[PDB]
């Protein structure tokens, strides 16, 4: 190549570590117990759980 | 008497330079993989600004 000033590839500072945070001691949702419930609603009155 | 008045004439402007693939696809590798098959789009923008 010729003589000149070249603006080269963009660099980012690479991340050193990770900061992972959660909430400890939470209950279990138990969606499998609601799905395996005995009574099953019709499509006319479908059911919702939050 | 002798009057005096001032006048500004603009001879330059700020020299803006643009990193095209850092503007478009900042740090994400899938973006750079999709951008690499656009050919010579970023090189023309850098050449016009130079
Ligand atoms: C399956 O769903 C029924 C909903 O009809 C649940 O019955 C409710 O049970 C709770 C406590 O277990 C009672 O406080 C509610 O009053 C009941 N609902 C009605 C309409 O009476 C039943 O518990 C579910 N099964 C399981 C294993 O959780």
């Amino acid at each position: 190549p010729n003589t000149g000033v070249y603006d080269l590839s963009g660099f980012t500072v690479k991340p050193v570590a990770t900061v992972y945070r959660r909430i400890p001691n939470l209950p279990d949702c138990d969606i499998d117990n609601w799905l395996n419930n005995v009574s099953v609603p019709s499509p006319l009155n479908w059911e919702r759980r939050i | 008497t002798i009057a005096g008045h001032e006048e500004f004439i603009q001879t330059s402007s700020p020299k803006v330079t643009i990193d095209c693939s850092a503007f478009v696809c900042s740090n994400y590798a899938a973006c750079h993989d999709l951008l690499s098959e656009y050919g010579t789009f970023c090189d023309n923008i850098n050449s016009i600004l130079n």
